[PDB]
Parts: structure tokens; C-alpha cells; sequence
């Protein structure tokens, strides 16, 4: 039926509203043209969209082990966003995990490129140093 | 009839506690939450699950000295003996790299013929280093 | 009423494909197979499990600088929302020795409240290592 | 209605005997032990679940060298097929360092559809190293 | 009701004498003023307590991989004790878990703290020595 | 009753044909002497015997990361063969799980015994040589 209407569990034909963004599905809205009863996710929850959730959603911690920091905090519908200090680029593991590593200075040598959000900072070294995966170490 | 699915409450960073208001966790026919422990509704058979997992990432060497002892369980706490007792134990040792994060996860479950009253609990050592989330952490029971 | 067991299908060397047609695995009672994922038949409490094996063997210096991640996910995918959503997760980083095989397993199962028409699938991360036999690689539901 | 959980008796050092006398381990409903197996005792859907820890500390730098495999598995013995069949596997490669002890644990659950009459049993590659309590080493079935 | 008595499960108000310990409820007491059926736990079984229980508990194992031995042996009423032989100290890895070490000799250097059943021995080095975590070492 | 027969489920007395190798229980034989629906397993399955299996069994991967190469392949009555390349021996962790190994060639020495299927070639070193472990190192 309508997108934005979702069908009624003991009634099929009573397309009631979705509740949107902030808030959860508490009760199956009555009868055709009545409100659906959403309600708005306490702190730590979250929903980001269209739904018919019964509960909300956790928000999400960071990952300490992978020196991630929390760049936004969580609200009623925007899930916590995670990154790393600027200086640091991001290596990702999986499509949902990456580990935060410090960018290369380029010591005994010059920047050749500049460190990215996902990549490091590539160095050229000076004459008489080689570079050793991302390291100028002296011959 | 009754089952609860809890997930480990990720606002509280330093203590372990169950709840079931949020993502896909649950209660139903009778099981409760009390001090943090599931209470049995009535006598039978009950399937109880629980699952954790572990991180960490030594930034000293001398953190990179001694192992870790990590060690999940479920203990029950019934009306025929004074004590808690293990239904269920999981231990791992972990010897942290210098630099290097580790992550380890553990489950277990299995059948028990509780008593109406009985409470059923989780003890974890490691719980600074749990990676607390719904998906990851949790704890539930079935009657069969 | 309704149940399922699926096995990692061992002919397929890169991608993890679940199937029905032998050894012990079975469907009965409504559950089915469409896009890799099991369509649920009726709303109710269900018992969701799965467990994957991995293993390797180092044959280079490089191959030993940087850890591998594995990680094996059970998602729903419900009317209720429109993304896919995390049941059940396990995790764990290897630190592959020169020549030294490792072996690794992983189990995770829970309880929730399904509805007819959710769809459960898997997610793994480290694909290429899995040590597919039936009784290692696979993948079920049961109604409560 | 069928279900049993037996725990691995602690008392035999070299062998991995499963009983049913002790703490909360039980048989009801049909299910019964002959020699080290449980019996099913009616055609339907059971869920089969076992777990194992095990533990050790390399005093030797000859015991460092050469890894140690460790696997617990559950077999099935029906009249369909002359020959045991593993119905889930758990293994796991242990690389033991002078002095630190090892601990681990592997845990392995689903749902079969069994025959009147078939027997399951156990087979545990590194019986020497489990860590024989009734909260770490057990054994389970029940009918769904 | 009386504190050393329990409540029969089909039968609300004839309170039963528990079992007290080395036994274990074989058969809940038949009407009030009756013994309660408690019988002797099998050896490698225990029960150090008031109780009613269908089972006996499991004599303990002492952890091989931590160097622990048995102490005390398992009995209807005791469960084993484990330590550490003397001239060892403990350390708990968790309430439950610990660990025999061998306590230190103090060699090139003199005993400060003699040791404990927690502790290692605390020594003082010789003059030319350093004291590196328990241990001299020459300079 | 007769071997070679098994017992129809839903009508004791009623002795059905077993399916044999390369075939699978599709169907219980409908009456005294008539004959069993058994069907050919797809590609990939297989069953080595006298059954009434309601499947096939998937054919074996052999474990690459223990070196194991396929010797045959599997077929709807032979399930899949794995071994080594000879020039390597087996070293067996458990009765089902072997890793190949390269057989040693006596650098430095002469073949004492030359490799076998499931051990190593011994060698004898030359003198001024110490055979540490299967290795001559210089003294």
C-alpha cells in the first residue's frame, strides 16, 4: 500500500502512518485515518528512518582497542559517529571496522605526498637513507 | 511460553548490566529482571545462552608482561543450597602483543531443570575489556 | 513447527553459500531459501545459530607483519526497517606465525521475536579461509 | 518432552566418560546411556549441543617447538549408514610459550532430524588437556 | 516457614526437614512429622550444606596447568582444597583462579621480606646490583 | 531381518531393498517386493555404501593450509582422496587430520634412511657436522 504506511498485523487493509525518524513504533495505530502512537527514543537510542520498530536502537561506542574517538554524539536519531585525531589516518578491516594509525612525519626525509583520511602520508627519503616501509632508515 | 533475550548495556562502561528495552531484547510470560538477574517463573526445562567478547591493545611494554584472564559464566542461585553455582563457564588466557589489538569471543549454552524462584546470573572477569554492543553481548533463557 | 539446517556449500571456493540437498541439512514446515537467506514463514520466537571454521598457513614474511580479522555475523532484515541489522556477531584477529597453520572456530546462537516475511542472512569477513565441511560451516533456525 | 545433559566425570583422568548422576546433569523422558552414547529414543528434531575447555603449561622447550591440536566433535551412529558421521566439529591449533599456561574453550550446537534408535557420541582430540568440570565439559540433547 | 525445614512442592504448609550435610533429597518427606528421604552422597559427590538437593555436587579438580596440588582430599561433606606446595605463593588471577609461582632465593642479595602465601619474597640487592623486577643483576 | 534389507517405518514386516553405493533412500519401497526408489547422488555428494540415507554427503575439500592436494577425485561412490606430493611425508595431529611436510635432503650428510610415507628421511652427518634435528649444522 502506501510507502510511508505500513499494513496493520490483525487487520490487512488498515495501512497505518510509519513513525519517522526519533521515535518507535509503541502501538498499531487504531482504526483507518487515526494516528499510530510513536514515542520518542529515551537517551542511547536511536532510529534514523521510516519505521515500525518496537524498541529503539543502542547507539553505537567507539572501538578503544582500534583507537577510535567519538566524533558526534548520539541522538534520538542520528547513531554515534566515530573517526580518528586529524594526524591519524584510518585503516579499514571490514566495511565497518578500521583501526586509527598516526601519520608518518617523513623524518630523514621529504614529504611526497601528504597523509590522507584513509591513507598514509607517503615519504621520499633523503640520499643515503632507504625507505623501509615508511621509514627513512640510514645505509 | 516464557523467554528473554537481555543485551549488556552500553552506557555503563565499567559494570555489566542486563536490560531489555532496546534493539531486539526481550521478556515474556513471566521471566523478570531483579538485581540484575533473570528470575524463573516456573518449574521445567530452560535453555540459557550467553554470550561476550573481548578487546584490547597494550600501549606499554609492561602490559605486555603478564597474560590476561578472561572468563564469562552463568551461575544459579536456587533454594535448595545457600550458594551460587556455575551452570556454565568459558576461560581463555590472552598474551597481549606490544601495539597489537586482540579480540577474542566466547559463548555457551545448555539444558537445565530449574525450580519456579531460581535466579540465574552472569559473573565475568574481563569486564573493562568487553565490547559492549547488542549484537555482541548477551544473555537469555528458553523454557523447552 | 518450523525448522532449518543449512551447510556451507564446499564447492564454492570464493563465496559462502548455503544449501539444503545434503548430509543432515534440512527444511520443514514453511522455512525456504530465497537470495541466500531464510525466509521467515510465520511471526514468532525463534532460535537463530551458526558457527564457521577458519584456517591458514603463512608462506611469506609479509603475510606475518599484519593481523587478519574474522568475523561471522547473522543480520535481519524486517519490513520494520529498512536496514539490515545485527543478531549475533563474533570477532577475533589472528596473528599469523611464518609457516605455523592456525585454526580458528566460532558459534553464536540466540532467541528473538521474528516476523513472517524477515528475511536472516550472514555476513563473514575472512571468506577465502573458511574450512567448509557440513560439520564445521553452517547455519539454522527453529520456532520455539 | 526428550532431553539430557550429561557433564564430563571428573574423577576418570584419562578418558572422557559422560555421566548423569551428579549436579545438574539429567536424562528424562526416554533418553538413556550405553556405552558412552546417548541413545534417541523416538524419530523427530533434537538440538545437540557440547562443550569443551582445555588447558596446559609447556615446562620443556622441547614441548614449545611443534603445535597442538585440539578438536571435539559430536558423531552420529544410525541404521541408515554402517559408518560414524560427525555432525559438528570444533578445532583449534595451539602454539604453547615456555612456562605461560594456555586456556581455551569451543562450544558447537544444532538441530537435527534423528530416527528412533540412532546414537550420538563424542570424539575429543587432546583428552589429556580438558579441564574436567561440570560447568566446562558437558553434553546435551533435547527434542524440539 | 522454620529456618531448617523447606516447603513441600505439591503441598503448601507441610514444611519438611532439609538434609543436612554429606546427603541429598532422594524423596521429599511423605506428611508433617515425617523424615525427609536424604541419602549419602556416592564418593567423588559432596554437599557442604543445608540443602535439598535431587544431586550431589562434583568433587573439584585442582588446576595441573596452574602447578596447583590437593591439600585436603574431597569428602561427603568437604570438597578438595588445592594450593601450592610451601616455599610457593599464590596469585589470583580471579577470585576463584590462581597460580603457583616459586618464591624468590635472593641470590646476590639478602631477604628484605621473607615470602608469603600471597606474596613473593622482596629481596635487597648487593652493592654492584640492580634489582630488576625480583631478580640482581650485576651492573 | 534379511542383511542387505532394512525395516519400512510405518509397517514393520515390510523389508525394503537397501539403496546401494553412488545412490540415496529417495523413496521407501512401496510393498513386499517391490523395488526401492533410490536415485543417483548430484555431483558433489556421494555415499560409499549399502544405505538408506535421505541425502548424499557432500564430497571432501582437502585442507590446503596443511598442504594436502587432491589425489582423486571424488565421484557419486568414492568420496575425494587428498595426500601429498611425494618428495613430502605425512605427519598426522589426529586419525583424520594430516599436514604434508618436505622430506629431508641430507645436506652436509649422507641418506641414513631414505623418506617414507608418514616419516622424514634420516640423515648421517659428515664429520665436523652435528645432526640437530634433522639438519647437519657445522661444530
Amino acid at each position: 500500500c502506501p510507502q510511508g504506511k505500513y499494513i496493520h498485523p490483525q487487520n490487512n487493509s488498515i495501512c497505518c502512518t510509519k513513525c519517522h525518524k526519533g521515535t518507535y513504533l509503541y502501538n498499531d495505530c487504531p482504526g483507518p485515518g487515526q494516528d499510530t502512537d510513536c514515542r520518542e527514543c529515551e537517551s542511547g537510542s536511536f532510529t534514523a528512518s521510516e519505521n515500525h520498530l518496537r524498541h529503539c536502537l543502542s547507539c553505537s561506542k567507539c572501538r578503544k582497542e582500534m583507537g577510535q574517538v567519538e566524533i558526534s554524539s548520539c541522538t534520538v536519531d542520528r547513531d554515534t559517529v566515530c573517526g580518528c585525531r586529524k594526524n591519524q589516518y584510518r585503516h579499514y578491516w571490514s566495511e565497518n571496522l578500521f583501526q586509527c594509525f598516526n601519520c608518518s612525519l617523513c623524518l630523514n626525509g621529504t614529504v611526497h605526498l601528504s597523509c590522507q583520511e584513509k591513507q598514509n602520508t607517503v615519504c621520499t627519503c633523503h640520499a643515503g637513507f632507504f625507505l623501509r616501509e615508511n621509514e627513512c632508515v640510514s645505509c | 511460553k516464557p523467554a528473554a533475550h537481555l543485551i549488556g548495556d552500553p552506557s555503563k562502561q565499567n559494570s555489566l548490566l542486563w536490560r531489555a528495552n532496546t534493539d531486539r531484547a526481550f521478556l515474556q510470560d513471566g521471566f523478570s529482571l531483579s538485581n540484575n538477574s533473570l528470575l524463573v517463573p516456573t518449574s521445567g526445562i530452560y535453555f540459557v545462552y550467553s554470550q561476550v567478547v573481548f578487546s584490547g591493545k597494550a600501549y606499554s611494554p609492561k602490559a605486555t608482561s603478564s597474560p590476561l584472564y578472561l572468563a564469562h559464566e552463568v551461575q544459579l542461585f536456587s533454594s535448595q543450597y545457600p550458594f551460587h553455582v556455575p551452570l556454565l563457564s568459558s576461560q581463555k588466557m590472552v598474551y597481549p602483543g606490544l601495539q597489537e589489538p586482540w579480540l577474542h569471543s566466547m559463548y555457551h549454552g545448555a539444558a537445565f531443570q530449574l525450580t519456579q524462584g531460581d535466579q540465574l546470573s552472569t559473573h565475568t572477569d574481563g569486564i573493562p575489556h568487553l565490547v559492549l554492543s547488542p549484537s555482541t553481548v548477551f544473555f537469555g533463557a528458553f523454557a523447552l
